[PDB]
């Protein structure tokens, strides 16, 4: 390698890496629209605000897609995507939908602001298969009446908000609340973070609910877990309840589901540069450290429910532990990692005593 | 690159002209160019050949490749793939019997197109990825994620068409990602046996003996005695200890990583000493790529 | 760098900086007007006084925009802006409104002197999204009847003044008080500063309120915090109450909200010249000092409610504290700073005793 | 090594002298005019040697 | 500059690769903006940290050409070690590379 | 213009002092010649400050600046620093009762 | 400077070139070299500070020699100076404070 005496120059190259967090926001909407140019017919388009929506698209006169989308920006900011399609049973682009979401790496939430039931349930079954290979989605849904929809029967990532919300327009028109409830997830992760359940947040700009729910049938609907939009006298309308669908003690809460969904997506994006490196011992201690310094920063900002000890993570990557010799030959690595998330506090009980 | 331009003043379109222009542009060094009838002579003479690539020749190249393997020259070729567009409807195997099964070589399908000029056979693209690898960090690391420049693949393959061509044989597609682009992907040789996969673990054993065999030519006809046995044993492990700290072969307590032994009754007993033979054996455990990374979440 | 012997000249360059305060005043008004030249149709225009308003614009005869704007100057001085638009539902320039406010760096307050409800609530929802990315706005609003408006439901930056004020003109016409209440913020920051709640300031030139409020329904309206224009016998009309909308103990008071809103905007404007400098240690002590000498000057003029100790600021920028190594590689700085503002004194309680 | 309005044959000669390890730092041009910003964040960036 | 770009069109071109737009502000004008190289790895970003390593060795390699073929002994090892760190100590007080002790 | 004209007279004068031996009697002579020009400039009201060690500073030596290896390259580096005056562009005045 | 300091001491050691190598000759030579660099130091030609560190002339037998080169008659004069460099490239580097 060295023949002429001279002086040779050489550096040490290494893929040494660290992990940084992205945002859990900016969904796409699959309602019907009216594009202005023919290349905007069937492709995903990034929308930054309400201003550039008025340039690319239009507001028509009879027509609820332009009304349901401006209520998204009044609640919480952030960009959003949209996928215009015209026919509900057009299973051409509906089959060609899930292989367009994967090429954009960010997509987290999923929604559909279209009013009727025949259009929404055709959508919810089209991309229902793309939820169980663990890439990181979390959709929203609405209920046509007092029970949950059956297009997605039992899954760890859905959320149902029962009573639909109306809005005045020149008779006031109703609106399925899956549109404007996506914007209220964009405020909670701003100041409070991911690990806070959005309940006490106040809906920003509405007249009234369509049907008035009371506390005696709140008792029935809070099991078989579906959420509810409530009305109060002093503070107006407010969202209420933060429970997911399937009710084992594994994941019954929205933030405990969404905390593990965001912690995986940040470490999986940064291990992708190191995917063909040798399986020696100095690679093991460099990966185990960059995961250790990610959960420790997240622990000391109040998101892992551990006490003043260290017991919130046990990431280990060794060869005697967690592996053995014969799966090195069919090249593998095993990352046993585990957290201890925090639960929301509901049902506060006082129990006064005399002494 | 200097004498290549004065020999070939005009830019051409042939497969060899597009191959050497891709070798030198990613660094490169002393490279030869022989016709496809005289590989069996050129390897046995020049004493430094490592790679036999195919610049768009398949039929008469596969015979001359397995010829010099038959004498045991310890070489590592690499081949081309099929021409264009496996439809993917069916037939995972019938595109793979025209390739000589051996632990030497890969195929590198997708036929990068070199958007400046005409097409480039993918043996040149694979050979450029090895050049900026061994200069940067060793030979035990696979030509796997180091990016090439100026070459775009003609096709967009899939995420899952890699999957059905990963067992049995080793298509080793060339796929473009977001961010890092036009990178190679997958380092697998032709067999699937648990001793000989993973192209870098082949080239590690291929280059750890061509320097011992080159050096011991000045030690033949030496007296087969006791001061010889304690000197070769003390000279080999001083080379492996320099290779263990560099991360080439993995293991703590470096008596566990390799072993060297030479003696009078552990090996080469008294009668085969009288025939002159001096036999040794050394064995070492190399590193292997972390091709699959699985990770498990829990609650504790 | 030096070849010819000669004599070389060289200086030390450094972006060493300090922070100076601007004013918290000069809003813009989004009512309808009648411009005289066609280039004054849809662009922001700076107005210095009442004199140059009479040159660019006109006073018409039937028409409340010319009356509501001259009452601004009789209360408090200062320049002001205005944005004329003609149609309430013209969402072209309304979407093109918030990307014109950002290019002028000063805008602090927001108001609309237009009388009716259909025009004001179309405006208040148009720029409601531009309040929550923390650039520093603070709008004003009026209430159509005894409860708050719902176009901006719950936010830390609103203020509602309930009873509308009338004014004689050749039958006296009513007027929503959001116009002339902007001018009374221009006197309090003059002599007393930002940190004094404007209550005892007297409205300068009015006949009477539209509806006369009494103390027994003051008790109801002072929670669900909205303010009130009162009438007294000896001193005439006066503004009363200085409470914001949402009622946690974080920010319930106008000055505690507006003190943190002005202290951020002065240090953020002067750190903008140093935004690409290296992250070494001598930069850290130069920034931590220029922030230290800004809160100390503001402490010793009676605006931070601390005692004779130092405990009003803990600005720290170190590397062992407040940071660590791995976010230096994704280049960051963290400025942990915190104040202790002063609260207004209402509900004075005597509690005489015998001994 | 700057590019005064040349892209095609400049990128090959840039990565040549990097291949021998001359420890140099070039700098390139951008696309010509007016990315519309409607879509396509990546397809304007494969013509540049990484 | 011929165009007015945005505040947020910088944002989607800041990851992956390094468009590094040229944007005009109020006060200071037509200034450059953003110093990022083509990869995003935590060793090699930030164009000035590349040019620091690029120019800290082209002066050592230029100087050591008159020290080859010198005897590889003990008085050589204590002289190169005492000559390199006297150049880095002049570079540490100037604020080029950060660290106490 | 104060910093622009306080160096075009030092650079004009030191052209007859180059190629002089970089020793101890040189360092105590430039240090004693510069501050005798600044002291004539401090009494005239050009640069403000009491205790005229506070108004400027001049330093030249062997280990405070220009260590031994860059003396062998011939360099003779100094540094001086001074605080000038600034115009009273804004005049604000406060009344009270005490 | 080194070319002229050698030629003056080499011309005057030539009268004493066959004297015996005892100890009283050593202290008489080491002094006459000491009083030559000291006069040249205090007129501003050796770049040393107000200490003595400009010369270390030593001629002993335990130091700088040993027994077996006395028999092949030798003397060793280890002497060394610290000359002064010319001052070019004057750099100002004004600062604000």
């Amino acid at each position: 390698v060295t023949s002429v005496p001279g002086v040779y120059i050489e550096e040490d190259a290494s893929p040494a890496m660290s992990v940084s967090a992205s945002a859990t926001a900016v969904p796409l909407f699959v309602a019907r629209f009216t594009p202005l140019k023919p290349e905007l017919a069937g492709v995903i388009t990034r929308i930054g605000s309400w201003l550039d929506y008025t340039i690319l698209f239009d507001s028509n006169v009879p027509p609820t897609a332009s009304v349901a989308l401006r209520l998204y920006f009044q609640n919480g900011g952030g960009p959003c995507y949209l996928y215009p399609l015209e026919k509900a049973d057009d299973n051409g682009p509906l089959a060609a939908l899930p292989d367009l979401i994967d090429e954009v790496g960010e997509i987290t939430l999923l929604a559909s602001p279209d009013p009727d039931e025949t259009y929404r349930t055709a959508v919810y079954g089209a991309l229902a298969a793309s939820l169980d290979q663990h890439k990181g989605y979390f959709l929203l849904a609405d209920s046509v009446n007092g029970d949950a929809p059956s297009a997605v029967g039992g899954s760890a990532q859905v959320a149902v908000y029962y009573p639909n919300v109306e809005v005045p327009h020149t008779a006031p028109l109703s609106l399925p609340p899956s549109a404007l409830i996506a914007g209220v997830y964009g405020k909670t992760d701003g100041e409070r973070g991911v690990w806070k359940a959005p309940a006490n947040v106040v809906l920003n700009g509405v007249s009234d609910v369509s049907v008035r729910v009371t506390n005696e049938q709140q008792a029935e609907l809070n099991p078989k877990g579906i959420n509810v939009i409530r009305h109060f006298s002093d503070r107006g309308l407010v969202v209420w309840g933060s429970r997911t669908q399937k009710d084992d003690d594994d994941w019954r809460y929205i933030p405990v589901r969404r905390l593990f969904d965001a912690a995986e997506r940040d470490i999986k994006k940064a291990l992708q540069p190191m995917v063909f490196e040798p399986n020696s011992q100095l690679t093991w201690k460099r990966v185990q450290t960059a995961i250790d310094n990610y959960l420790y920063r997240l622990w000391q900002q109040g998101a892992l429910a551990g006490n003043k000890a260290e017991e919130a993570y046990f990431v280990r990557v060794g060869k005697g532990i967690t592996m053995t010799q014969d799966e090195i030959n069919q090249g593998k690595m095993i990352i046993q990692v585990g957290m201890a998330a925090v639960r929301p506090a509901e049902f506060i009980i006082l129990k006064f005593t005399q002494d | 690159w200097a004498e290549f331009t004065v020999e070939y003043p005009t830019p051409l379109e042939d497969a060899f002209y597009t191959s050497l222009s891709l070798w030198f542009m990613h660094g490169g060094g002393k490279c030869y160019l022989v016709n496809e009838a005289n590989i069996a002579d050129a390897v046995a003479q020049y004493d430094d050949i490592t790679l036999i690539v195919a610049a768009g020749t398949d039929t008469t190249t596969y015979t001359a490749f397995t010829t010099v393997v038959g004498q045991g020259y310890r070489i590592f070729g690499l081949f081309d793939g099929p021409k264009e567009k496996i439809a993917g409807t069916a037939k995972p195997d019938e595109v793979m019997e025209e390739y000589p099964t051996s632990p030497f070589g890969a195929v590198f399908y997708p036929w990068g197109t070199l958007a400046s000029g005409a097409a480039v056979p993918p043996s040149a693209i694979a050979a450029a990825s090895i050049t900026q690898t061994d200069r940067t960090r060793g030979v035990w690391k696979a030509p796997a994620n180091q990016a090439v420049n100026g070459v775009t693949p003609a096709f967009a393959v899939s995420d899952d068409f890699q999957g059905k061509y990963n067992q049995g044989k080793a298509l080793n597609m060339i796929r473009t990602f977001s961010g890092q682009g036009t990178v190679v992907w997958g380092a697998r040789t032709l067999e699937d046996s648990d001793n000989w996969r993973y192209i870098p673990v082949r080239r590690l054993f291929n280059a750890v003996e061509r320097d011992i065999q080159k050096s011991l030519n000045k030690l033949v006809f030496e007296p087969n005695s006791q001061p010889t046995w304690q000197r070769v044993k003390a000279a080999v492990d001083s080379y492996l200890h320099s290779l263990w700290q560099q991360g080439a072969l993995a293991g703590n307590t470096p008596a566990d990583a390799w072993f060297v032994q030479v003696g009078k009754d552990l090996t080469m007993t008294q009668e085969e000493i009288n025939q002159g033979k001096m036999i040794i054996k050394i064995g070492l455990a190399a590193v292997r790529p972390a091709e699959f990374i699985i990770l498990q979440f829990s609650q504790d």
